[PDB]
């Protein structure tokens, strides 16, 4: 499991990206929709 | 190791990120 | 193995940074 | 692979340009 190790920071920052993008999509579609509403 | 559930998520994420840019 | 370990330097630098425009 | 080192050379560019 060493290169499993190794590469755990890499997975990590990987899935921190992910979730960061996601948020950000999230957010950006409720804007979207109060635009609408207004 | 790809088996993991962290690795499966990871390149899900990426394939989400190239759809969502695109 | 250098690549790789310049792949998980990249990557962190990649998170961190996304975690100092979070707070 | 090739491709493999261009990936590569993508994420270290993403890298250097948000750097």
């Amino acid at each position: 499991q060493e290169l499993f190790n190794e590469l755990k920071p890499a997975v990590d920052g990987a899935n921190f990206i992910v979730n960061h993008m996601r948020d950000q999509n999230n957010y950006n579609e409720e804007k979207d929709s109060w635009n609408r509403v207004a | 190791l790809i088996k993991h559930p962290e690795v499966k998520s990871a390149i899900e994420g990426i394939k989400y990120i190239a759809e969502t840019m695109k | 193995l250098p690549e790789l370990r310049e792949v998980v330097s990249s990557i962190s630098y990649i998170a961190r940074q996304l975690q100092e425009q979070e707070d």
